[PDB]
């Protein structure tokens, strides 16, 4: 019966074109397993300056292995190349490191960009027991209570790291639809291989982007989903003002050495426990402290720094596409206009506008690293007008 | 307030300098230290294994209510006080039985030994308890009466008084039903308890934020699995209209910054007559001249020899080499300059910072003539004494010596300045009474 | 027409359907999937045949077994009703009547809060025709019935209604324009074209509801889940008798005698002057609403019941014959509770011994009980009424008992002791229940999406031209996942061997077949228990033995009580519990009426496990009569329906939760018997491609990670599922 059935499953499986060329068409078929979702963007409108909320599900969900040998495991590991890539592609924004552990919520790292700040904290995070259920009631009233002290002007979105376990909290979260749809702040959870209807009506009550977990590279995905800053509703603001442009100090203008040490209790600036020689000036406080391209805490703006961040999306945007061909119109000599080799898998990437022959590694290239056609450059900047 | 101050020793090495120099009153601590953590701060000992509590901790009430004997009083809530926290007139109830049993620890055990196996007869309180509860489900029966749709009582009480029947249904129960009288008395109770568990949300719900619609049926229903709704609707053509406006002034102005337009247009200019192309000519001319001259490499072979060229290439490499003459040990009186500012100074000055950022906020509205409000146009006259005098001793007490002194307070002034820029601004738009 | 949009490529394996069992007249059965708008199927093409006239004529009644399902059924056909309207230009004019007739009845605020339906209909028909026809002027003791008055002026005038209305519509309007749901629904039924009531109402041997006229030209009438027709039919001419019936009826013999003896010729000699009439030309005076409140036809395919005026003359006389038939019928009772008995004629016969003038005055008996209470018109009705179920008895007992069966039950059912004995007189023929049905309709058409083997309608005895399978794709990537279970650990004994009670040893790992299904599956399930006892029996090791433990921490619970008003409050919470952040699963008993009338939706209730085979186990003797019956019929059937019964009830219940497509579902099945039974029970749609594709023998451990790969796949965006357009043949 079973015995014959269990390895019923095998003779199929490991039989294919028998004679010659044997485990040959099985591993095509494993090639033909892969090409997954590319991009399928494209977008206009929003996505400026994010203030994020990690919300974390600390629940007995996490002791389940399922990818890792902890749920955690799987979560907190990512996070962090999800912050780094994250401060990679959108430093204009920050993130609320906020914790539910045992029905409450604990705003763990606050909202700030301060990578190492964040990371450690989830390196502190490595070992926590994660008792008790989850409480999202808890977790939207400090994402309340902080947003609500923000501006109109600010991007408000919640990243929420759900277990898929029962939402264990009171107080009509239901009803806290009308409080933060009022609120303009977009909410957007993934879960963890199952489904929350209720949260999942809530996203879909929210605008923000509801998933499940499949896999870890599926969990990469989505990540990489919402690295980018997602078109959100409409009539959130238009500007934000008072974006300080700093200085660089030297500490060597004029007078060479005639501070031991820029920070002693009243210099304008000097604003954490640490010594400091003079390496940044802001405008408003005129505050010299350790350098930040982020905002400060006594004039209170922006400590913008435009070549970092306002050059980020300032180029994440305006992309075009390619197209792909498997024909051969030898274009070089059988070249790539980028690298130039040849392998031809039939897959001649050649682009829009300026039509130039290009490989996956080209391809990638721009689609991962480049975001543009330098194809278009010698053919944009030469008309241009 | 005064619980923050003690428990948090920072804050409080904060708060000590406020009266220990005299900066600032109470009444100012208070009024505009906080003002946003009121909600922040104290969202600990509200929420507490979430206030409210209806649906969270009620999933663990019956299975942590019992370790042992003595098995109780862990921490606040630790095993006995959400169950409080639930019942109202039950609450009434225990109120009722503590002097019943004399001792709270013998209560802890009695009210609940015989409560939890089957059945609570042995004295008043426990028997109030019991009964309320029928009455609860009786009371709990009226509501369920009011939203009466999809609720087939309704639907199968039409089939039954209209033969008279459905009796003979419920009385027909095979499988022994003569002498036994013992899980029939006890399951159905037991079947209670856990309806009151499950109406125990329901005792609860009402705590949430009194939850009530009732359900007038809606009668629309529409079963939507199709329709294509597609919630959300961007594109309506919002940063194309960007890119296209944008560009064109990142085309028309590329680059009007410090370096990036003034030295680039010069040159441009500089290229003078290549409209005129006679330059662009002997550029054309000296692109075919040395055209030749490259591949050669005779011309190319000795582009090298000219130690002449050299001397001065190593000269300021040499000058590079030795820069003298800077102050090589420019510290080693920073730490005495470090501890003295360091002890009071460095709080001290951000007793400022929580008010000063506060004292551009004010002024960062001021000329609106909107946030004028008399609670902040003489917060701007408050602080402004209470920081720009607290400070004049710790300014005396440096200048003890001169260079010592000198060097530091020409970083310090900002903080004379900074209040007075704004003193000074303040009546740069001059208020009328 | 409303294809509207991809309607999963059905209405066309539905749209032939109709052109072969309406064109030609067919009578017609039809398999449907759970997934199917039992309407938006149906009534499409129904409503186009309303449109589409053939040679002249399309009636339409419908009937369904639960009236909240019976508005829901109205409810969408208003956008449908409003769908082409705009779309063929102007609106032509339509009637659906819903007419719950016990259910909701009364406006006036003194009448109507009293909670049964038929006793204070009694009172409310006591007033109109029994008060105010006997009674006729006055101020007082008129009291005030003014929507019958308004009715009565109506029935002069001529109106024209708008469109189908709701049982909550004629309440409003019983303040405004209504004359209340009874006449309002008369005058309507006058020129009704479309009619939606229970399947209970029109099924009533009892009091005869008819209908409509008896107009079999072309009588067009749909059926849905028509699946539990002998659980009607059988039940719809059960007669159960109490002892205490009896000694209420033997203390109102000479109550009524009283009532006799104090009147002497007023009410008296109004029987005179009309009980000539009634030796003279037969005609009933109780033909107003009283037609209706009396036992209509207790034994309808009759000729006529002409010779009235049975082997009785006088009104003491006729009341001995009671006195003759009750305390013979206590004689025919207290000695014979020591042994059931089940011989229908034979007790007939020995009646005619006892009784002195029989077979006549057995059948002429309850009109003639109603009629001597006609001229006194006094008695209330809740008081009459165990009377009136003894006068229907013997009718009954008259004119159909050869075919049919008596049956005596007064041991232990509820009675410890024989407390209380009784006897039922079952018909068994639903076929004769049908049969009039058949011959007073056209050619009418089942659909049950349950009924999977087809030779079960010869279970109903009778004929069909179209009794198909019907087969629907899913590109919807899996409708399903069907899991049988079969646990090799736990070693699978889920069919009741050693019994409900008989084993725990058994009951050991349904919690934990359960509990992980509660961990893995959220979203709110509803599971079907056996019987009321069962779930007494299924939850009684679960509290004192440690099982709860981590159920309550999981999801929580919602306990069905076998009195219906605490059934209906877990309900208040099931439908909430799982709209807020809370699971719940419901735990609930399939052959209870818990499982009918609610369509649970992917918003809450989205699973079903099974738990053991869904069958009778409880009514001793009412299998061995309509057992050799059918082997009368068919002779191999024991083993035959009494696997279909446990199925036909099964899918009923199991087979809810999914609706359009997308739904999901969750329908697992913990059973011993599966080999043969459960795949001829499962529809053959179902079957095919979802059903064991080689996953029979699941252990729960290991059928873990069977939902937790369905589910997690199937909750990913769905861009698109069977999207139909235009037309492009396919031909299925
Ligand atoms: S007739 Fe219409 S109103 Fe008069 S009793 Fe019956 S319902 Fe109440
Ligand atoms: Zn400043
Ligand atoms: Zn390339
Ligand atoms: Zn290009």
């Amino acid at each position: 019966r079973w015995e014959g059935g269990y390895e019923r499953t095998w003779e199929i499986l490991k039989e294919d074109e028998s004679g010659s060329l044997k485990a040959t068409i099985e591993d095509i078929l494993f090639k033909a397993k892969r090409k997954r979702v590319f991009e399928h963007h494209g977008q206009v409108r929003l996505g400026m300056m994010r203030h994020l909320y990690v919300v974390v599900d600390g629940s007995r969900t996490m002791e389940d292995q399922d990818l890792k040998p902890n749920r955690l495991t799987c979560t907190l590991k990512l996070l962090e190349y999800f912050v780094e890539e994250y401060f990679d592609q959108n430093p204009i924004s920050q993130i609320g490191i906020i914790v539910t552990k045992s029905k409450r919520a604990e705003k763990l790292t606050e909202l700030s960009g301060n990578p190492r700040k964040h990371i450690t904290s989830l390196k502190k995070a490595v070992d926590m027991t994660c008792h008790g259920e989850p409480s999202l009631y808890n977790s939207l009233s400090i994402a309340m209570q902080t947003l609500k002290h923000m501006p109109g002007h600010t991007s408000r979105e919640v990243l929420i790291i759900f277990s898929s376990l029962t939402t264990c909290d009171p107080s009509n979260i239901y009803d806290l639809i009308k409080t933060l749809k009022a609120a303009k702040i977009r909410v957007s959870v993934i879960g963890l291989s199952a489904e929350v209807r209720v949260c999942t009506v809530l996203a879909r009550e929210t605008g923000g982007t509801y998933h499940v977990i499949l896999d870890e590279s599926h969990y990469k995905e989505l990540l990489t989903h919402h690295v980018s800053p997602p078109p959100a509703s409409s009539s959130s603001e238009c500007s934000l003002i008072r974006m300080g442009f700093p200085q660089h100090t030297i500490a060597s203008l004029s007078d060479q050495d005639a501070k031991p040490s820029f920070s002693m209790a009243h210099l304008d600036g000097n604003t954490e426990p640490g010594l400091t020689l003079g390496g940044y000036f802001c405008p408003q406080c005129r505050a010299k402290y350790c350098e930040l391209p982020v905002e400060c805490k006594i004039c209170g703006l922006t400590l913008v720094s435009a070549p970092h961040l306002a050059r980020s999306y300032h180029h994440l945007f305006p992309l075009d596409a390619f197209q792909e061909i498997p024909l051969e119109e030898y274009n070089g000599e059988r070249f790539c206009y980028g690298c130039q080799g040849e392998l031809k898998d039939q897959h001649v990437y050649v682009c829009a506008v300026c039509q130039n022959v290009f490989c996956v590694d080209c391809d990638v290239f721009v689609h991962d690293s480049l975001h543009c056609c330098p194809g278009c450059i010698h053919k944009i900047p030469a008309p241009s007008g | 307030k005064n619980r923050m101050l003690q428990e948090d020793p920072v804050l409080f090495q904060l708060y000590k300098d406020l009266v220990v120099s005299q900066v600032i009153s109470a009444e100012e601590f208070w009024a505009n230290r906080l003002n946003v953590n009121a909600t922040d701060s104290s969202s600990t000992s509200n929420h507490k294994q979430d206030v409210g509590i209806s649906a969270a901790f009620l999933a663990d009430v019956r299975p942590q209510t019992d370790g042992c004997n003595g098995l109780r009083y862990n921490l606040t809530s630790d095993i006995i006080e959400s169950i409080f926290r639930t019942y109202p007139a039950v609450k009434m109830k225990y109120a009722e039985n503590v002097p019943h049993n004399m001792t709270e620890k013998e209560f802890w055990t009695r009210f609940f030994q015989s409560h939890y196996f089957h059945r609570d007869r042995l004295n008043t309180g426990s028997k109030d308890l019991f009964a309320e509860c029928a009455k609860i489900d009786e009371k709990g029966l009226k509501t369920m009466v009011s939203l009466g749709v999809k609720n087939p009582l309704l639907d199968l009480t039409a089939l039954e008084d209209k033969p008279l029947d459905e009796g003979y249904g419920i009385s027909s129960v095979p499988s022994a039903s003569n002498s036994k009288s013992i899980k029939e008395n006890s399951n159905a109770a037991i079947i209670k308890r856990f309806n009151h568990h499950s109406a125990m949300v329901l005792a609860a719900g009402l705590r949430k934020q009194e939850a009530q619609n009732e359900q007038t049926s809606e009668p629309s229903n529409m079963d939507g699995n199709s329709g294509d709704a597609d919630c959300f609707q961007p594109a309506v053509k919002r940063a194309k209209l960007q890119e296209s406006i944008e560009y064109e002034d990142l085309g028309k102005n590329n680059s009007v910054k410090t370096i990036a337009l003034n030295l680039k247009k010069s040159d441009r200019y500089y290229h003078g007559p290549t409209p005129i192309q006679s330059l662009q000519y002997a550029t054309s001319q000296d692109i075919i001249n040395s055209f030749q001259s490259i591949r050669q490499e005779m011309e190319a072979y000795t582009p090298k020899l000219t130690q002449v060229l050299s001397s001065s290439a190593a000269s300021s490499t040499i000058t590079a080499l030795s820069p003298g003459g800077a102050l090589m040990q420019g510290g080693t009186q920073q730490a005495i300059n470090q501890m003295v500012p360091n002890d009071i100074q460095s709080e001290l000055k951000h007793l400022y910072v929580a008010v000063g950022e506060l004292l551009r906020h004010f002024w960062s509205c001021f000329p609106v003539n909107t946030p004028f409000l008399e609670e902040k146009v003489v917060k701007m006259k408050s602080n402004l004494e209470r920081f720009q005098v607290t400070k004049l001793c710790p300014f005396q007490e440096k200048i003890r010596r001169q260079y010592l002194s000198t060097n530091l307070v020409s970083h310090i002034e900002e903080m004379l300045q900074t209040a007075y820029n704004k003193l000074h601004t303040w009546q740069s738009r001059r208020l009328m009474k | 027409y409303f294809p509207y949009d991809y309607i999963y490529p059905e209405q066309f394996s539905y749209m032939r359907e109709l052109k072969r069992t309406l064109d030609a007249k067919g009578h017609g059965v039809l398999e449907m999937p759970s997934g199917t708008g039992k309407t938006v199927s149906l009534l499409a093409l129904i409503m186009a045949y309303q449109r589409a006239y053939p040679l002249e004529v399309t009636k339409l009644i419908y009937c369904s077994r639960t009236v909240p399902e019976i508005e829901k059924v109205i409810e969408e056909l208003r956008k449908l009703l409003n769908f082409y309207e705009k779309q063929e230009g102007e609106k032509l004019p339509f009637l659906g009547l819903a007419l719950s007739s016990r259910k909701n009845l009364c406006i006036h605020p003194e009448v109507t809060p009293l909670r049964f339906g038929k006793d204070v209909d009694g009172k409310c028909h006591s007033l109109t025709a029994s008060y105010v026809r006997a009674q006729y002027q006055h101020d007082t003791s008129l009291p005030h019935c003014r929507f019958y008055e308004e009715f009565d002026a109506h029935g002069r005038e001529v109106p024209l209604p708008a469109g189908i209305y709701n049982l909550d519509d004629l309440k409003a309007l019983g303040r405004r324009q209504g004359w209340c749901p009874y006449f309002l629904a008369r005058y309507s039924i006058l020129h009704a074209n479309v009619v939606v009531y229970s399947y209970h109402y029109l099924l009533d041997p009892k009091i005869a509801d008819l209908v409509s006229k008896e107009l079999a030209r072309k009588a067009v009438v749909v059926f849905d889940e028509a699946h539990n027709i002998d659980n009607v039919c059988i039940d719809s001419m059960s007669v159960n008798l109490t002892r205490r019936t009896l000694d209420r009826c033997q203390g109102n013999l000479e109550t009524l005698q009283k009532t006799v003896l104090r009147i002497k010729e007023t009410d008296e000699q109004r029987l005179r002057d009309e009980y000539r009439r009634l030796v003279e030309g037969l005609r009933e005076a109780s033909a107003a609403r009283e037609t209706d409140a009396h036992l209509a036809n207790p034994v309808l395919p009759d000729e006529v019941l002409q010779e009235a005026v049975p082997g009785s003359i006088r009104t003491a006389e006729h009341f001995l014959g009671f006195l003759r038939r009750l305390l013979e019928y206590v004689k025919w009772r207290l000695r014979v509770q020591h042994v059931v008995q089940e011989s229908p004629p034979a007790f007939l016969s020995g009646l005619a011994q006892r009784v002195c003038i029989q077979r006549k005055p057995l059948r002429f008996c309850a009109e003639r009980l109603r009629s001597l209470l006609h001229t006194l018109e006094i008695t209330d009705l809740a008081d009459f009424s165990p009377l009136t179920l003894l006068a229907n008895f013997a009718t009954l007992v008259s004119t159909y008992a050869k075919g049919f069966t008596i049956i005596i039950e007064p041991f232990d059912d509820r009675t410890p002791t024989i407390a209380n004995p009784i006897l039922h007189f079952s018909c068994m023929d639903a076929s004769l229940a049908i049969k009039p049905v058949f011959e007073r309709f056209q050619s009418v058409i089942i659909t049950s999406g349950t009924l999977s083997p087809l030779d079960i309608y010869p279970k109903i005895l009778d004929f069909h031209p179209v009794t198909m399978a019907t087969f629907t794709m899913t590109l919807a990537r899996v409708c399903l996942c069907p899991m049988i279970i079969g646990r090799g650990n736990d070693q699978v004994a889920i069919s009741s061997k050693f019994e409900t009670r008989e084993d725990i040893a058994v009951i050991r790992n349904y919690g934990n077949l359960l509990l992980e299904m509660s961990a893995v599956v959220p979203d709110g399930i509803v599971a079907f228990f056996t019987s009321y006892q069962y779930m007494e029996s299924t939850v009684a090791s679960w509290y004192e033995q440690g099982i709860l433990e981590n159920i309550q921490r999981n999801k929580l619970l919602f306990i069905e009580t076998q009195d219906g008003a605490e059934t209906s409050v877990a309900l208040e919470k099931y439908q909430e519990a799982c709209e807020n952040g809370r699971g719940a699963i419901l735990l609930s008993v399939a052959r209870g009426k818990v499982s009918e009338g609610i369509d649970f939706v992917h918003h809450y209730g989205r699973a079903v496990i099974m738990f053991g085979v869904p069958y009778v186990y409880t009514q001793s003797r009412i299998l061995k009569a309509r057992l050799e019956y059918l082997r009368d019929q068919f002779q191999i059937r024991e083993n035959d329906f009494l696997t279909f019964d446990a199925m036909r009830h099964a899918a009923q219940c199991v087979g809810r939760a999914i609706r359009g497509k997308t739904d999901y579902g969750l329908m697992v099945f913990a059973d011993k018997r599966f080999a043969r039974g459960d795949k001829r029970g499962k529809l053959p749609r179902w079957i095919q491609e979802h059903l064991t594709d080689a996953n029979l023998n699941l252990t729960v451990d290991e059928g873990v990670q069977v939902a937790k790969y369905f589910l997690r796949q199937m909750a990913q965006p769905f861009h698109r599922e069977d999207q139909l357009g235009l037309s492009l043949l396919s031909l299925e």
